């Protein structure tokens, strides 16, 4: 056939894929960490912005760090055959390279590691987004007026 | 030329190659959330997905969601400390190609 | 609708906006040099600015620079702890605007 | 006159800006720290190549750390009103957030900080891009075969 | 005289010297950080107990990260030479290297180093002693039975 | 012997010297405290200097402190996560000499 | 008195219990290493076991060595950078009984 | 019988324990790390000196990451039950909470962890000692003068 480029991902599969939204909003008393209030509107927002673009979305509210280590785990071992790309959503409080279960942090790198070129077959060569909505440290930009 | 590390017989990736994150502050900074209406990066990645997805390249789209949350929002606090503060959303892109949610 | 924290009557900018760090290697990695033909990223870099500078809006052209260090580079060491690497640049915008080299 | 958009950066000043390479080869016996052979192959490649993109190139060799931040701020105190941008890269050793001068480490939040949009009035609103070849930890990517 | 060791802090001179003791327990809700609640028990503790080690006691609570760094400073610029020695108790939340103002953090170092050998002369060769009661990270200690 | 680094003539201390820091915990870990009776550190470190300020030196009342942390302490909290811990205090010396409360 | 967290039926030590770390030099610190003769740490925690192990609790003899290593040690390098540089060793005890080589 | 008080560890076991001392001076080309000229002065010295103490001595050269982790784990599955103790002693290059192999770091903590009293029970509740010659950082000290 004609040239052929190759400059973007094939995202004619039969699905485009899932969309993982987790909304941590109540915390454990023991973490000491405050609601986050307004969390939900987040989550309800992204669920219908990427049902539009047709993705499977799968929301889950208030999950430990061990339910969400295990959620990332299950998603990672299904069968991405089909799929042309993952989008995962993680909404907490956090730090550098941290989200926060509600019991808990879990490092960044354990979740996204279950999704390794070697280590999730049916996505590799994939586009595989995560998109966080968490703190990455404790500096304030105080911002510069625009001439 | 030639050399010892291109041109393998054997095609293989980084292990690490096409992920993207899209971190909704700099490194090293709080994030913002409006108690009512959701975070600013959340509201402004929606907003700009909503609108452009049938027409922009991912990385431009996020670009918008960048410009978006840097003009248009700033922070209000009881606590002088906190009052007053921007946020730059951060693309961290390992990606090897163009994403369209279209086709 | 209205708010605490938008349209304000003095228009101010981050002082973190508008600024681009163009990283030769993801956060946490080592980052790769060839002993005769310089960095893997610097070479990639300059070859895609060479042939997209006057056609590619810079976010575009650094991913092609992502691809290309990404695809056809892997380090070749007698020390088999660093033999068969690859590398993967890391682009970090803060822009808040497309950047064309050309006008 | 007619629609005004603005999502491109203004690039037609008389000046296209700046574009400083600081190219640290051979360090100081006391750091223990090893020649890095093949950068000035991307020196040259980097003034050739900004060059042709009428940028005004400057180039400074073998820098300790304390060179490193003069240079730094005397260039962030010039008036950059007449040009459009401004480009910075840094070849030499590094570990996350650091460039090592030939006789020490030098944060890069010192170097950037110097061109803050509440520091550098004239590049106020301008891009100012910093490229950086070096290392940012010890990990290293195993990689994965694409199908 | 006799044979002289030296192997002992001097002890014995007119004062024992300060014993500054920040007490943090509520914060601004700007921070979202709790209040402490125990703290003041522990700094009514620790002021009789110097007390009784005849330190000159001066307690502070609810500071600002700015009030902090101003009350080290100016203790630091204090004539301490008919002083033995230094205590500073700190109560705040914190984390590793860090300890929290009622507004924000605030880095040891920098309470630390208006002490320095080279920064405070009176103090120069008399031992600086900093008590920190506050969290270093968020690793949890599970612990083990003995036998 | 002789030698480069050794018996200057002009003597010097170092600028970090004489300095002791009597950390609540272990480098990475959590501190803790009773809501009622105060931190398990502050409490444990004024029992030892009450009762050994007049008889030890200043390391080994700290030593005193490690212990009666380490084993007379452990939490208790609703969430099963922060409930039966333990700690372990942390003494940092970088004293040039021993210290007595007492002459 | 009575309490949550205290006197438990079952008795258990910290699982990071019993453990001293000692550091040649102070966190965040280079350490110093004569080519010729060994490290001033590892000269100096020699020299004073030798000295004092059948005499001192060990804390007491770590604290001889930090006294040691701070005193008599200086830098010597053609590099002014690293020339005339001081060390402060540093004990990091979690030990929960006094220690003595000898019994 | 009489008051028994417990203050100190019980070191009269028929053995002292064991003193296993990892010397490395030569790095792997590929690390780009430089030897350690004098670090086997330091190994001597420990050997005699531990030796005086009635220690195991075990001497291990050039050991890489991988040769460091299984000696490790190898002796904390040893029957320590009739030792007082354990000692390492750790003699490379380094960084805070690193100790470099051969041929790349590895972390403190995964040493260090294969002795907890949890995991290695023939030396719970005795005394467990790391010496530590390595860089903990990059900073320097410049002194000062003593009165």
């Amino acid at each position: 056939s004609g040239i052929s480029l190759d400059n973007s991902y094939k995202m004619d599969y039969p699905e485009m894929g899932l969309c993982i939204i987790i909304n941590n909003k109540n915390f454990h008393k023991s973490t000491g960490m405050t609601s986050r209030s307004g969390t939900d509107v987040d989550a309800a927002n992204l669920r219908e912005t990427f049902r539009n673009l047709k993705y499977e979305v799968r929301n889950k509210n208030d999950l430990t760090r061990e339910e969400i280590v295990e959620l990332m785990r299950d998603v990672s071992k299904e069968d991405h055959s089909k799929r042309s790309s993952f989008v995962c959503v993680l909404l907490s409080h956090g730090e550098e390279g941290i989200i926060f279960g509600t019991n808990g942090p879990v490092d960044l790198k354990k979740i996204t590691n279950f999704f390794r070129g070697d280590r999730c077959r049916s996505l590799t060569g994939k586009p595989k987004l995560f998109i966080i909505q968490a703190c990455r440290g404790t500096e304030l930009d105080c911002g510069i007026e625009t001439d | 030329a030639s050399g010892v590390d291109d041109d393998m017989a054997c095609h293989k990736i980084p292990v690490e190659a096409d992920f993207l994150y899209a971190y909704s502050t700099a490194p090293g900074y709080y994030s913002w959330r409006n108690s009512k209406d959701g975070s600013w990066f959340i509201q402004s990645l929606c907003a700009m997905l909503k609108q452009y997805a049938d027409k922009l390249e991912f990385m431009h789209i996020l670009t918008r969601v960048n410009r978006k949350v840097a003009t248009e929002f700033e922070s209000f606090s009881f606590d002088a400390t906190f009052h007053a503060k921007k946020q730059i959303p951060c693309i961290v892109s390992m990606l090897t190609k163009e994403l369209y949610f279209y086709h």
